[PDB]
């Protein structure tokens, strides 16, 4: 069962080195070859390089300069790694397993790490409640403000409901991330039971819990 | 040699039948691979060398074109074949499209509307943040207006939507007026109304 | 000559053989038995069996004319006798010897004389040992020549995992159909070699010969997919 299981950064700081490391299993690097893809919002998709089943490399004109693909056969790992980083240098970064010996549609594809490029301080959100003003059903919701970078991870009751539940894309004003989760339910089921709030920012190795109340 | 998928968005309804265009700068002479990818997940192999399918994919995919133009073709639609649909050659250096991202068509939704005032201990430290959810609604298109005490306020409002959910087809959105607590409580009520299409009339809800 | 001479009741044979391709296939039937066996003949009696040219069987390439499934052929490598063997094989694909010309010189031998104007039914050139230009061995470049820019999508070949070179580059896969191979035209070139034995574990798509080919294949635009098999 072919897996492409990538691991590296996913921040890192203006004009530096990025090295993404993908890890292959079922199947050898001697048998096939390995592509490298990037995705930004901007510029969709595009071909970065190609590490191939024979160990030569093709690099996308542009990059040629910056690009170094290589790997480990004995370990079945492949080596990005690429110089002088910059602003649009954001996106996620895959592999793929060529289809065939030697091909360019590529089958399996690696789960991707999202790459942020900045110089900007690693902020612990601050996770604030929301309910419903004091003075038919009832919703509620997290708010998760002022951390970086990306991810963040939001969970309801240490990982209870998730039923029409719905959480909010999060949002950069002068490089901190905000946003917002949502929950619903019967006016019954509240707020007689708990409904428990559990953040976790794994960049500043943080977590949070925080329980609604009322007014 | 570039890539262009040309239509961006669709819409149309469960079984019905979807068709994509991709066609390239230059004849690609079939070297041309389509992937599906779900938002939030690795993008997948579909069909490879124009029209030779992959394991797994379902019997439903079509795949065509000749030439400069190619072509993806579900027959009867069905549901968890929603995503945007990308286009590979490979005849030189690779490049992709643009992508074409589909939507169902759902039956039509208004939102529910939210409108949580701030959180003492966010107070306490400084600012105040206002927020007014909108989770559940379709089309996608909508509006939302913010007022203060009957004046209108454009600015420091930060809104976000989700995508087409995977369940009950159906989108969400919130908006986000951030003050800081003096700003905040030189005022009274705070209204937020989304403006939809499915009562010609605007729904609020406000506070104090 | 140090190789077998044209094999017995060869003009008999031979037409026979088109007799019978004609009833079976009869999506040619329009065709001269004799003018093939004709033009055949024609090629290589009164000219001397080291000296036979591609040309000399323009003749009868021309009444051989045929269509083929593009996209479902496996290209000619010496071993006919090794690859017919797996029913993967002849079921799914076209060898050149289902096609006309190859199924009426598969497995026959044949030479003439010129010093006089007849078969020589007593011995043959070797193609590795004699002259490299004999009847056969030419004939065989000749219609694979036409195989090769036939193909489209996936074109297959089958190569002795046994061979002391899997792949040759003079053989007339390496030489003639390798470099016919049109890549406007076809996607892929999918390599199958067969291990001389179970026992023989040994990822053979490993063998430099094979690499040469991956690297070649590489050149021409074309992809290439390895396997093994038994």
């Amino acid at each position: 069962l072919v897996q492409l299981k990538q691991s590296g950064p996913s921040l890192v700081q203006p004009s530096q080195r990025l090295s993404i490391t993908c890890t292959v299993s079922g199947f050898s690097l001697i048998s096939y070859g390995v592509h490298w893809v990037r995705q930004s919002p901007g510029k969709g998709l595009e071909w970065l390089g190609v590490i191939w089943r024979g160990g030569s490399t093709d690099y996308n004109a542009a990059f040629m300069s910056r690009l170094s693909i290589t790997k480990d056969n004995s370990k079945s790992q492949v080596f990005f790694k690429m110089n002088s980083l910059q602003a649009d240098d954001t996106a996620i970064y895959f592999c793929a397993k060529t289809l065939i010996t030697t091909g360019y549609a590529m089958d399996y594809w690696g789960q991707g790490t999202s790459v942020t490029v900045s110089s900007a301080k690693t902020t612990p959100p601050s996770v604030y409640p929301l309910a419903p003003g004091s003075a038919s059903m009832v919703t509620l919701g997290c708010l998760v403000k002022g951390y970086f970078p990306e991810p963040v991870t939001v969970t309801w009751n240490s990982g209870s409901l998730s039923s029409g539940v719905h959480t909010f894309p999060a949002v950069l004003q002068s490089d901190l991330y905000t946003l917002s989760s949502s929950v619903t339910v019967p006016s019954s089921t509240w707020p007689s039971e708990t409904v428990t709030c559990n953040v976790a920012h794994p960049a500043s190795s943080t977590k949070v819990d925080k329980k609604i109340e009322n007014r | 040699i570039q890539m262009t998928q040309s239509s961006s968005s669709f819409s149309v309804s469960l079984g019905d039948r979807v068709t994509i265009t991709c066609k390239a700068s230059e004849d690609i002479y079939n070297r041309l691979a389509w992937y599906q990818q779900k938002p939030g997940n690795a993008p997948r192999l579909l069909i490879s060398g124009a029209t030779s399918l992959e394991t797994g994919v379902p019997s439903r995919f079509s795949g065509s074109g000749s030439g400069k133009d190619y072509t993806l073709s579900i027959t009867s639609l069905q549901t968890e074949d929603v995503a945007t649909y990308y286009c590979q050659q490979y005849w030189s250096t690779p490049t992709f499209g643009g992508g074409t991202k589909l939507e169902i068509k759902r039956a039509d939704a208004a939102p529910t509307v939210s409108i949580f005032p701030p959180s003492s201990e966010q107070l306490t430290s400084g600012g105040a943040s206002v927020v007014c959810f909108l989770n559940n609604f379709y089309p996608k298109d909508i509006n939302v207006k913010w007022k203060i005490d009957g004046s209108e306020r454009q600015n420091g409002v930060l809104n976000s939507w989700t995508d087409q959910d995977s369940k009950d087809s159906t989108y969400s959105m919130s908006s986000t007026l951030t003050l800081t607590k003096d700003e905040y409580e030189r005022h009274n009520s705070y209204t937020c109304e989304a403006t939809h299409k499915t009562s010609t009339s605007p729904i609020v809800k406000s506070f104090n | 000559w140090s190789g077998p001479g044209t094999t017995k009741r060869f003009p008999e044979t031979v037409l026979a053989r088109c007799v019978k391709y004609t009833e079976i296939h009869p999506e040619m039937r329009h065709v001269d038995c004799q003018s093939v066996w004709d033009a055949f003949k024609g090629a290589f009696i009164s000219k001397h069996p080291c000296d036979i040219t591609e040309e000399d069987y323009q003749p009868l390439m021309k009444l051989g004319t045929q269509t083929v499934p593009c996209n479902k052929i496996l290209l000619w490598s010496r071993i006919k006798d090794l690859a017919h063997q797996f029913t993967q094989v002849q079921r799914d694909m076209f060898t050149l010897e289902d096609t006309l010309l190859g199924y009426l010189a598969d497995d026959l031998t044949w030479c003439g004389e010129f010093d006089t104007s007849k078969i020589n039914y007593q011995s043959c050139p070797d193609w590795r040992k004699d002259c490299s230009n004999n009847p056969v061995s030419v004939f065989w470049k000749t219609v694979s020549r036409r195989f090769a820019e036939a193909a489209c999508d996936v074109v297959h070949v089958m190569l002795d995992g046994s061979r002391s070179k899997i792949f040759d580059k003079d053989s007339t896969f390496g030489s003639v159909e390798v470099h016919n191979l049109q890549p406007e035209k076809v996607q892929t070139l999918e390599a199958w070699v067969i291990h001389g034995g179970r026992e023989d574990s040994r990822d053979l798509c490993q063998d430099p010969t094979i690499k040469e080919l991956e690297s070649i294949i590489s050149k021409r635009n074309i992809q290439f997919s390895c396997k093994n098999i038994y």
